[PDB]
This record gives structure tokens, C-alpha cells and sequence, in this order.
RNA sequence: AGACAG
DNA sequence: TTCCCAAAAGCCTAAAG
């Protein structure tokens, strides 16, 4: 089960349209850009409770705990651009970043 | 009619694995839990193992053991079947290169056990 | 063969307490029932109970309606018998002085109708 | 004025075809120069075996393909016109299909895989199933009363169950000679599903004897035959007590026999099959080795040389068949796996192996394939003691030379006897106190007339002594059967009394003892095929016949080829395999590897092999830790390879 | 002979033995019976 | 030395009594459905726009209840598995004494019918092993790869068609089972025609 | 023992009964291992035991 | 380690 | 529990400084 939603995760376009249908592919384009730059840097829990928030309907929250980095990664940027798409463009921006 | 009627029958692509990996048997509520049982059948005896290292080579028999000890070459036989545009026939399940033979819990824990006591079984050179 | 169907009895067992919550999977939105009433007829997956691990920082994700009625196979548990196979009975024992209750308001409809009847019933047996 | 038809283009018909043939009497001819005449529907059986010379059109079909091949057309009508035909079998079809497929390999120059030969056997096989299934809808067989009541309203049959001494001879050779004589007239019964089914090996003859003839001295939970026997089969009721209660112990036996004798069967199997399957390889060829081993064949074992090569006259490799009466009881030079020098270390050639190496597959262990057959033979007997339990006929005790210098046999079925050469000298009986516990008994009861002889004493071996103080020991006791005392000797040991020895050994003085009198009473108790197994056991792994005892293999496969052939049908290949995983090359300098190219090496015993040989064929054996904490080891030895060596390690080769 | 009591669950055997009576050699039978467990 | 295999299932054996081949295996719809568990997510997902969350749920959910999508699936991997007869698995039983007790099958159909925990595997291949249909559960294992099943080819029946016992004679472990034998014996042993002499005169 | 057709009343009136009346049973017994007449079917000693 | 199934 | 079977202990008898 863990192989298989790493496997799932490793995808936005599919689970971003299984949340919402009308989001605009642009915005996951540049969130997966912006995945290949982020990345590198560690993954912190606010990130984790607000992708496990956004994404229930299509990723189950419990597998966030089991699924590798990479595949938090896509999982944040999904959220990100659902974030952005529906408005709360102010936790949106606290998605992908890193601690200071 | 008798008993031993069926519904007994444990069909099981994976099966949930102890902290020291390896399959295990199934509890009361975790046995419960499944339509149908899912345990994991002990297929490969010492008679079964046998009979595969005769009639076939070593190698295949040990490569499925290696599945089925290492957990990681289950993974990627899942990941394999998971990955495909056909999950039947598979050309290969595991990449050997990318998981070398010798990872299998079992007898990664003998071998670590005997260098314990200052022996290792190697081959002969 | 319809002449010959053996009938089996089978009993289900399921814990609910601090450590996890039913989930809904024999009501609607409007109405919450864990597991079939007394005479009801189990889905068509046979499935009951489903309890899903209590936690509060994932509360809008696994504790929405549809998350409720939803059952990932995984990450939860649910006693799963025979299909249409309808239920003869049910037994309910409940810790009643535990001052904060692990289920969450809302979710404790029939658990506590059942508890009740058996309340009375014992009580009645202590009476006598 | 019979039908005609040609093999070849009647094979190649279509299936549609083929059985929409009329019925007739047609001839049958095949590319050599006789003619078959037959019938249809036994012309397309034949056909249906011969499936797999379809995909060969060049393979010309003898006459022998055919299943009616008694007949055959010739110009006096006096060889043809009454024959009785070959009986369907299973067994038949399975013969049909094994001669078509060896004619496909040997019209070639032997350049046809085996195992292409096996998977069109099996595809024939197939396509035979598939279409009596379909086809045959409606010639179902049918059991009920009127088949019962028809074979056994029989005159015959009924005169085979009336009026019988109740006796061994008087049951199991008398009636039961009459009815299989019944059974066995191919004109009697006909239409009728048990005999025909009977005739054609679908049921064995001796359940269906059980049944209607009477029912034969079942056995207790220990091998002994109940003195009365049962007067009423299966078919009429077994309505007393004494005969329900013993047939009742009967079926106890066979649970038993089944659980702890598999118990003990199974664990010698797996000790076999690790021994055996250090002997890995067989390469198809020939060595051209010059080395040659000297057995003799006799009459019980020629049927186990069925494939071995051998010199013939003028230097020319001959193979054993079936059939050899010239070379029975005779020493021939034969091409074993002893001394067979090809260059693999456990690899032995096709020629040195035998025949038999072509039925093995490809890649396939050769020592586990005897280990397997072995195991298989000695399981199914083991277990089906029972099937040879039919006979109450008792296996009997057979005397050695040395035995029978002092021993004889006669006026009595069972009990033994002392010649009168014993009276020449004051002989003197030695026995062990071990074997002899209740034997003291004999001297408080005062009446050595209802005590049981058996009970007195349980001999397995006896020393005969004279004064010079010279004499021999004989053994006595044959597996499960151990003699004991005649009452006619108890009472004479009453009356002269025993006397103990520095050896711990009660002694008997034999002076004045009554002669011509019973000796040695034999219990009427079957021969277990578990102590059987125990022997080959032991002999695997005052003179007994130990493998290591021997010098060189070649005098030593005989012993263990007619031993396994008492009672299991085993294959002189599979001995040599057996023999040679056992042996060992220079013992005293601590090597365990096998010798080459065979003989050269003396023999071993098992545990030493397995702790000494591979350690990873050793972790799979028992006691682990003293191989682990051995120093030899630890030596670097040149040693053989294992295939749990891959399973030992997690598969690295290297 | 096999005796339970409940305590013990005691067993008296027998074993032959030899002693000469008026110069001449006889057999009887000596019954025993193990009863100090710390003995085996 | 081997110890609880994944992607194994055991069940008893029930057969089919059909016109079939002997490398014919029918695994039955929960036993295909749970075994089969990954490859019908990995079809769900390629085509419905499924999650595999989804896949899992409509998976379970439809193991004790028969659908058409499910079994169109299975079918459909029983032939893209295109240069066999189905997927590729060894079967054995226990316990394993000859080399006939374990062989290889290929999987061709899950049979539509949830009350039946059977497996049909074929006629002929039963004499191999002890194997009766007396109420004897099986155990199974799913070859997840080409390489294995080329290497359980040397485990497939046809290699216990000579025997290993005799030089040039095929096993008896491949003779015709009772019924067969029987209706072979009632149809071609029957005097439905008049002996040669008067059927030439 | 009363009941059986023993009359001991002390262990060593049993060592006596057993060496002389009850050794009978120990070289040739009248009564047989095999049989079950003369049995009890004790439940509470095995169950209090 | 006891029963059951093969 | 009871039978198998090998490995270490232990014992009388015999050969060299
Ligand atoms: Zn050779």
C-alpha cells in the first residue's frame, strides 16, 4: 500500500482535478517548478498538516507518515496550487518554504 | 455436508510485515479484518525449497526467497507491477543491479550473528 | 443444493475508546449508525465498525461527513463478514465514568440505545 | 471383403473425421509389410495415442502402434478370424502413447529433445481426454444392485464361498484361486461395469476378492494374524462381533501405519535427498572410460538394470532390457557410475549413468531424482503394508549357511529345529538377559501349559558354545519377527535352570534336553515394511552388512541392489547414485569431496559427510553448531558444492 | 504394579536373582520399587 | 530456506470436468481479486480516472460481490500475459515427495460465481501428487515475473512425463482417471458388432 | 484396596499383601492390562487434582 | 503442544 | 515417551626410555 501511493503521489495533475475539476494547469506547472528547486530542503510539520488538510478527497492524510520525500513534495505542491486556485493565496505562500 | 466447507481460503498479494521483516501470522482482530484471509501460505518448506533447488537452479529459487525476505525486493516487485503498462508478464521484476542479491533479513542476521562470534561462511577461493 | 444451506453464526467484536472512533457506514449524512440495528441486513461489502484512529490535527480531513462514510482499506479497521447476512443481536459494554469521553459528540446514537436496554435489563435481573 | 485403410493417412484425419467412421472391420496397414485387422472404435483410440506422430510425417508407424496388434492378416484364415483383442487400459493408452513417442526418437538419429517428446505425450494425452469426453456421452458406466447381485448370483462363486476349511491354504489359495479363475474368464461377464472395469485394472483384484470371496485374517494393531479368519466378505454382512472387532483393529493399524510411519519415513527421506543432492550433474555423452564394473545379475535383480550399458562379446557397448535370459545369474561387465572419469567434479555421463538419464530432464539433479524415486517407493510401501496384508500368508524366515549348520526347518510351518550333529557335542545355549526378561517366570508357574511361549522371550540372536571353548552366534530374528523360545524348551530350562556369565548373558546347558522337538517357536506376525525402511537406513548410513563395511563399490552395489529389490522396485542407477553420494576419496587425509572417477575412495558415514563435506549443505542438516565449531572448517580444503551454499548466503554467487 | 497415591504415583517392579540353597543354584524373583525421586 | 511467501493464496481444489488444457488453472473471484490485488489497481488506474485509494476501495469493496468491470479486468490481463495461456504460477501440495507435487500452471479465468472457493486445476495433472478432491486445500503462488516463469518452465508437467524409474516407459502418474477409463472400457469393449467370421459371411 | 479385595491397613500390610498375594499380577496376571470391565470413571480426582 | 483437514 | 545413533568417557593391555 505504501509503494502504491508513493506511486499515486508521485502525480499532481490527477489528484489536483479529483479535489477540483476547474484548476488551470499553469498554476500545477509552475508548483512542480518550484518542487524542483525545493526539494533539496527539509519538510516541516505546518506543510504536512496543511497537505493532509487539502488533499483528503483523492490522497489519504495517514500516508503522509509512510510515503517518501519526493512524493510529500508533489503532495505539497498539489496543495499549494488548490490553495492558490481557490483563494487562500496567504497559506498558499506558506507551502513550499524553508525554515530561516 | 461436513465442515471444512471453504471460506478459509487466504489470497494475499502483500501481507503486513513485522518490525523484523518478515511476514507473520495473523491475530484475532487483525485476521478478522479481511474479506477472506490474507495470510501469507508457507509455500516454500525445506521439502518445497528442495525439490525447487533440484529441478531448477539455485539461482531463481534463491531469487524468490529474496523477494520474499528482503523487503525492499518486494517493493520493488510491487512497484514493478504498479509501474507497467502491462502488470502480466512483467520482462523483469526486480533490477538485480540496483537491489544486489544478500539483502534477505534472515540470513543477513546469521551471517551478522556468526561474525559475532568472530566466523563468517565464505566461499572457497 | 438450496436444499442443503448450512446456517452460521459468527460474532464481531470491535473496541472503541481513546484509541479510536466507529466511523459511519449504515447511515446517511443526516444520521449516524455505526453498525446494522437489530434485524438489518449487512452492505453488500460486508463491512462493519471501520474504527478510525482518534486524532485532533486531522480533524478536517478525517472527520468530514464524507470521510466518515468514506473507508480507506488501509489506515483503518473493519470486522468484515458475510454479505447480506443479518444480524441476530448485538452486545454493547461501555466505561460510563470516564469525565471526558474519547467519542466525539455525535457518533454515540446507538451505542448508547443498546446500552441503555441492557442497562435496564440488568437492572432489572439485580431487582428481582 | 473388410474395409481398408492406410495408418498415415487415417492419422491425418481430422478429429470430425475420425469419428465419423463407420462401424466395420477394416485392415489396418501400416509402412512396414503387416496388416492389422481391427475394429473401429479401437482403431481410434489407437489413433488418438498416436496423436504425437502427427507433427512427424517421415516417422514410419510399425504394427505394433496399434492397439489390437494381436491380429494380424495373413493368407491362412487360421491365425486371425478368432483372436482375442488387446484389452483398453490406462495402462494400455500410456504404453501407446510411450511407443509412439520413442519411434519419433528413434527413426531419428536420436536428435529430438526428451523433453519435446514429454510435452507431446502429455498434449496427446490431452486431446485422448477431450474427446472421450465429448464423444462418448452416452457409453457411461453404471453400478447398483444388479451388478452385485449378477456376479455374485454366479454358481461358481457361490460354490467359492460355501464349504472352506478355515485355513490359509483352504482360503487365500483355494476359493480365491477359484474366483479370480471366475474373474478371469474372458467370456463369463460381459457388459457388467466392475468386471469389465476388473479386466481392464481400474480395480485392483483384491478389494473386489475381500468382497465377494471370503474376507482373509485381518491383523491387529501389532503385525500378528487372529488364529480364525473371517467367514463372510463384503458383499454379505459381516454381522458377528469377533470378525467386526478385528477387521475394526485392521482399520486402527492403518491409521496408525499411516501417521507414526510417515513420521519416522519422512525425516529418512529428507537425510537421503540432502545426501543425494551433492551428486548434481549429468552431462549426455560419453567418457570413453575404460573402467569397468564386474555385477552379477540374477533373477530378482535384471529387472533393475532395465537401463545400463555393457560390454558384449567382441568389445561392443550393448544396453539391458527387459527381457535377457542368457545373461540371468551371470557376472557382466557393466559401464556404472563408478569409475566414470569425466572432468566434472560432480558430474557423471550419460553412457556411465544408464538409459534412464534420458527420461531425467535437462537441467535436473540427478541424486535428487533417486533420493525422489527412493523416497517415493519406500513411502508407498511403508504406507500400503496394508494393500500387501491381503495375504495372510506370512513372509517366512529363511536360514543363512551359517544358520544352517546348526538350524533346520520342517514337520511345522513356523518353528525352527536342531540337527542331530548338535548331539555329537555337549552344546550349550548362550542368550542375552536383555531379550530375556520374563523368561524366570517359567520357574514359579508349575504348569508350562496355558503360559505363552512368546511372552517368555524375544531372541534376536543366539550362541551356540562347545568346549575345545569354540561356537558361533546366529541370528534368529528376521526385521519384525523375533523368535522366542519353544514351550518344550521352557519347560526343559525349568527343569535344568540358567546360569549367568562375566558377559552378562544367561547360559543354558542344552544336556539332556529332548530333541526333535520344537525350537525356537516363530510368532505369526508380518514382516513390518517400516523395520525395512530401518534397514536401508542404517544400511545407507557376529556380522551385519554396514555400506562402510565394504572396500570398493563394485562388490557392493549388489548387496544393496537385491536388498531394496526384496520389496521395492528400485533402478540400479539410482543405487550407483545412492552408493556413490556416500562415498568419499582419501578419508584419511580429511578430504570429503566425491572421488573420481569413482572407485577410487573408500566409503563414509552420514553425518561426518554432512558435517565435513559443504557447510552450507550442513547449516540445512541437524546440529548446526558443530560444524560451526569445528576446526577442519576452517581449513581451506577443496570442498564440493551445495545448492543451499546459494541459500546460505542471500544469493551473491561470488 | 502400578499403585497411585496422592502423594506418589509409586510402581513396583520385579527382577530375577540367584542364591544357593543346600549347595545348589536358584532363581527368584526380587520385587522392587523406586520411591526417592532425587535417585534417577 | 524459505518461509511465507507474498502474492501466495492456498485453497481447496475443486476442478473443471471440461474440455481444457492440462496448463489450465482457474482461480476463483476472491482469491483472484486479493491475489491479483496490485494488477487491478495498476488497470484501474491506466484506465478510469481512479485514484489508487479509489482502486483499493472498489478493490475490497467488490471481493464479496461480483461486478463485470472487475472481471473484464481480469480478463484482459489474462490476455495481455500473450505468449502464455494465462499468468504464469506453480501450485503445490503437501506433502512434496515427487516431482509432479509441485508444477506450474497458468491462470485463465476467475470464475463469475462468489460462492465458489474452487480451483480447477486440470484432470490430468492430479496423479502427480496425492491430490483427491476429498476436501484438500492447495497452495498456490503467483510468479510476478517473465524470468521466473521461464524458470519454472523446468517445474511444468510435462516434465514428469517419463518415468524417473524406468528407462523408456512414461510415468503412470499420466494414466486416464476412473471415469474416463470406465467410459472408455463401456464404449470400445462392447459386442456391437458380430465376430470376423460372420461379419465376412 | 477394601475394594478391590486387598485388606491393607497399614503401608507395610500393602508391602506384605503385594510381595506375597499381590505378586500374582506381576509374573502371570489373571486379570489383563487390555481389558476395561472393573473401571471407575473418575471426574473430580482429575478435576481437583 | 493438543485437536482437526489433507 | 521410547528407539537411533554418533561422540565423548572410561577402562584394561601393551610398548619404549
Ligand atoms: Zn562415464
Amino acid at each position: 500500500d505504501i509503494v502504491a501511493y508513493n506511486l499515486d503521489a508521485l502525480d499532481v495533475v490527477k489528484l489536483v482535478h479529483k479535489i477540483d475539476d476547474t484548476v488551470p494547469v499553469e498554476l500545477i506547472q509552475e508548483c512542480l517548478d518550484c518542487v524542483a528547486v525545493t526539494a533539496t530542503k527539509d519538510i516541516y510539520p505546518h506543510q504536512i498538516l496543511l497537505a493532509q488538510w487539502v488533499m483528503h478527497k483523492a490522497f489519504p492524510a495517514r500516508a503522509f507518515s509512510h510515503i517518501n520525500k519526493n512524493a510529500v513534495n508533489h503532495l505539497l505542491a498539489a496543495a499549494q496550487s488548490l490553495m492558490w486556485h481557490w483563494g487562500f493565496q496567504q497559506v498558499a505562500v506558506f507551502m513550499q518554504v524553508e525554515l530561516y | 455436508l461436513l465442515e471444512k466447507i471453504g471460506e478459509d481460503w487466504s489470497a494475499a498479494a502483500s501481507v503486513k510485515t513485522q518490525p523484523f521483516g518478515l511476514p507473520s501470522k495473523l491475530n484475532n482482530a487483525d485476521r478478522a479484518s479481511t474479506p477472506g484471509r490474507e495470510t501469507a501460505i508457507r509455500s516454500f518448506g525445506e521439502s518445497e525449497t528442495r525439490s525447487y533447488n533440484c529441478t531448477v537452479g539455485p539461482g531463481p529459487t534463491a531469487e524468490i526467497l529474496d523477494q520474499t525476505n528482503n523487503p525492499l525486493a518486494h517493493a520493488a516487485v510491487i512497484e514493478s507491477w504498479l509501474t507497467a503498462e502491462k502488470p502480466s508478464s512483467v520482462p523483469v521484476a526486480v533490477d538485480r543491479e540496483k537491489i544486489p542479491f544478500g539483502g534477505s533479513r534472515p540470513v543477513a542476521m546469521f551471517d551478522h550473528l556468526l561474525e559475532c562470534s568472530g566466523i563468517a561462511l565464505e566461499y572457497a577461493p | 443444493l438450496k436444499r442443503m444451506m448450512p446456517t452460521s453464526y459468527s460474532t464481531a467484536v470491535a473496541n472503541a475508546g481513546r484509541k479510536a472512533f466507529f466511523l459511519n457506514m449504515y447511515g446517511d449524512d443526516k444520521i449516524y449508525k455505526p453498525f446494522p440495528d437489530i434485524g438489518d441486513v449487512i452492505r453488500p461489502d460486508g463491512v462493519i465498525f471501520a474504527i478510525r484512529d482518534h486524532d485532533d490535527d486531522l480533524a478536517p480531513a478525517e472527520m468530514t461527513p464524507r470521510a466518515l462514510r468514506t473507508l480507506d482499506r488501509t489506515f483503518d479497521r473493519a470486522v468484515i463478514g458475510t454479505p447480506g447476512a443479518k444480524v441476530i443481536d448485538i452486545d454493547i459494554w461501555r466505561d460510563e465514568r470516564v469525565n471526558p469521553s474519547p467519542t466525539p459528540t455525535g457518533m454515540d446514537a446507538q451505542l448508547v440505545k443498546y446500552h441503555t436496554h441492557l442497562s435496564s435489563y440488568y437492572r432489572e435481573l439485580l431487582k428481582i | 471383403n473388410l474395409n481398408r485403410y492406410k495408418a498415415r493417412d487415417l492419422l491425418n484425419l481430422s478429429y470430425d473425421d475420425l469419428w465419423s467412421l463407420p462401424s466395420e472391420w477394416h485392415l489396418i496397414e501400416f509402412d512396414d509389410g503387416k496388416t492389422v485387422v481391427s475394429v473401429d472404435r479401437i482403431t481410434k483410440l489407437s489413433v488418438l495415442c498416436w496423436y504425437p506422430l502427427k507433427h512427424y510425417k517421415d516417422c514410419p508407424i510399425p504394427s505394433d502402434h496399434h492397439i489390437d496388434f494381436n491380429r494380424i492378416l495373413t493368407d491362412n484364415p487360421k491365425d486371425y478370424l478368432n483372436v482375442e483383442g488387446g484389452r483398453v487400459t490406462s495402462k494400455a493408452m500410456v504404453k501407446h502413447l510411450n511407443k509412439a513417442i520413442w519411434n519419433i526418437y528413434d527413426w531419428s538419429g536420436e536428435t529430438v529433445d526428451p523433453e519435446v517428446l514429454s510435452k507431446l505425450a502429455i498434449e496427446g494425452k490431452n486431446w485422448l481426454y477431450n474427446q472421450t469426453t465429448v464423444k462418448l456421452s452416452e457409453y457411461l458406466a453404471t453400478l447398483s444392485m444388479f451388478d452385485i447381485a449378477e456376479v455374485y448370483n454366479h454358481p461358481k462363486v457361490r460354490e467359492a464361498n460355501h464349504n472352506i476349511e478355515p485355513t490359509t491354504y483352504g482360503i487365500e489359495k483355494i476359493s480365491y484361486g477359484k474366483v479370480k479363475e471366475v474373474f478371469n474368464d474372458p467370456t463369463q461377464f460381459i457388459g457388467n461395469s466392475i468386471i469389465e472395469g476388473l479386466r481392464s485394472g481400474t480395480q485392483k483384484t483384491e478389494q473386489l476378492l475381500q468382497a465377494f470371496a471370503w474376507r482373509g485374517f485381518p491383523t491387529d494393531i501389532n503385525s500378528d494374524i487372529f488364529k480364525y479368519p473371517v467367514t463372510t466378505g463384503y458383499i454379505d454382512g459381516i454381522w458377528n462381533l469377533y470378525e467386526n472387532m478385528i477387521e475394526s483393529r485392521s482399520g486402527t493399524k492403518a491409521l496408525l501405519y499411516n501417521k507414526e510411519l510417515l513420521r519416522v519415513t519422512e525425516y529418512f527421506n529428507r537425510k537421503s535427498q540432502l545426501i543425494a543432492q551433492y551428486v548434481q550433474r549429468l552431462h549426455p555423452g560419453d567418457c570413453k572410460t575404460t573402467i569397468l564394473a564386474e555385477y552379477p545379475v540374477t533373477k530378482l535383480t535384471l529387472k533393475a538394470f532395465k537401463g545400463k550399458y555393457y560390454q558384449k562379446e567382441d568389445g561392443k557397448l550393448d544396453w539391458i532390457r527387459g527381457n535377457e535370459t542368457h545373461l540371468i545369474g551371470t557376472k557382466q561387465k557393466f559401464r556404472s557410475v563408478f569409475g566414470c572419469n569425466h572432468p566434472d567434479s560432480q558430474g557423471i555421463c550419460m553412457t556411465c549413468y544408464g538409459r534412464l538419464g534420458i527420461n531425467i530432464p535437462k537441467g535436473t539433479n540427478i541424486g535428487q531424482v533417486a533420493a525422489v524415486s527412493m523416497g517415493d517407493k519406500i513411502t508407498s510401501a511403508v504406507l500400503s503394508t496394508k494393500h500387501t496384508d491381503a495375504s495372510s500368508a506370512v513372509e517366512q524366515y529363511k536360514l543363512g549357511k551359517i544358520e544352517s549348520n546348526y538350524l533346520r526347518t520342517g514337520e511345522i510351518p513356523e518353528t525352527l529345529y536342531l540337527k542331530k550333529e548338535l548331539t555329537q557335542k555337549d552344546y550349550r545355549l548362550v542368550i542375552a538377559r536383555s531379550e530375556a526378561e520374563n523368561l524366570a517366570d517359567i520357574l514359579m508357574i508349575d504348569d508350562l501349559t496355558a503360559y505363552p511361549a512368546t511372552s517368555a522371550t524375544e531372541l534376536t540372536s543366539l550362541a551356540l558354545v562347545y568346549d575345545d571353548e569354540c561356537g558361533d552366534v546366529l541370528t534368529v530374528s528376521l526385521y519384525n519377527r523375533r523368535a522366542s523360545l519353544s514351550i518344550e524348551m521352557l519347560k526343559h530350562i525349568k527343569m535344568v535352570r540358567w546360569e549367568l556369565d562375566q558377559r552378562d548373558n544367561i547360559v543354558i546347558s542344552l544336556r539332556g534336553f529332548d530333541f526333535n522337538l520344537p525350537f525356537l517357536t516363530l510368532p505369526n506376525k508380518h514382516v513390518n515394511m517400516y523395520e525395512v525402511m530401518k534397514r536401508f537406513q542404517s544400511f545407507l548410513h557376529t556380522s551385519k552388512t554396514y555400506l562402510k563395511n565394504y572396500k570398493s563399490p563394485i562388490e557392493a552395489l549388489p548387496v544393496f541392489a537385491t536388498m531394496a529389490n526384496e520389496k521395492i522396485s528400485l533402478n540400479i542407477s539410482h543405487c550407483e547414485i545412492l552408493i556413490y553420494a556416500m562415498m568419499i576419496r582419501s578419508a584419511q587425509y580429511r578430504d570429503y569431496r566425491l572421488p573420481k572417477p569413482g572407485i577410487n575412495g573408500q566409503f563414509e558415514k552420514y553425518n561426518r559427510l554432512m558435517q565435513c563435506r559443504s557447510l552450507g549443505g550442513a547449516m540445512a542438516f541437524e546440529k548446526q553448531h558443530e560444524p560451526l565449531n569445528n576446526p577442519g572448517s576452517f581449513l581451506n580444503k577443496m570442498r564440493n558444492d551445495h545448492p543451499y551454499d546459494l541459500l546460505v548466503k542471500g544469493g551473491k554467487l561470488r | 504394579i502400578f499403585i497411585p497415591f496422592r502423594r506418589t504415583k509409586l510402581t513396583f517392579k520385579q527382577t530375577d536373582h540367584h542364591y544357593m540353597c543346600n549347595g545348589q543354584r536358584k532363581i527368584m524373583y526380587v520385587i522392587w520399587s523406586q520411591i526417592h525421586n532425587e535417585m534417577a | 530456506f524459505g518461509a511465507r511467501l507474498n502474492a501466495t493464496a492456498r485453497a481447496v481444489i475443486t476442478s473443471i470436468s471440461d474440455p481444457h488444457d492440462y496448463d489450465e488453472l482457474h482461480i476463483p473471484w476472491g482469491v483472484g481479486c486479493q491475489l491479483l490485488k496490485y494488477h487491478l489497481t495498476n488497470k484501474l488506474k491506466a484506465k478510469f480516472n481512479m485514484t489508487t485509494r479509489e482502486a483499493f476501495s472498489f478493490v475490497y469493496e467488490n471481493v464479496l460481490q461480483y461486478n463485470q468491470i472487475i472481471a473484464d479486468l481480469f480478463k484482459e490481463l489474462i490476455a495481455e500475459a500473450a505468449p502464455y495461456k494465462g499468468m504464469g504460477c506453480t501450485f503445490h501440495r503437501n506433502p512434496t515427495l515427487q516431482r509432479g507435487s509441485t508444477q506450474q500452471f497458468f491462470i485463465t479465468k476467475v470464475k463469475d460465481d462468489i460462492n465458489d472457493n474452487s480451483i480447477s486445476m486440470s484432470v490430468l495433472c492430479l496423479k502427480a501428487p496425492n491430490a483427491d478432491f476429498d476436501g484438500d486445500q492447495l497452495n498456490l503462488t503467483l510468479m510476478p515475473d517473465v524470468y521466473l516463469t521461464k524458470a519454472t518452465e523446468r517445474i511444468a508437467p510435462h516434465t514428469w512425463v517419463l518415468s524417473i524409474d524406468e528407462p523408456h516407459e512414461i510415468s503412470g502418474n499420466l494414466e486416464l482417471q476412473g471415469p474416463v477409463v470406465e467410459t472408455i472400457i463401456n464404449w470400445a469393449h462392447e459386442k456391437y458388432l458380430p465376430p470376423l467370421e460372420e461379419w465376412l459371411k | 484396596l477394601k475394594t478391590v479385595g486387598v485388606n491393607v491397613s497399614t503401608i507395610w500390610e500393602l508391602l506384605y499383601e503385594i510381595m506375597t498375594s499381590l505378586a500374582h499380577h506381576l509374573y502371570a496376571t489373571d486379570i489383563d492390562e487390555t481389558s476395561m470391565y472393573g473401571k471407575r470413571l473418575t471426574v473430580l480426582h482429575y478435576l481437583m487434582s
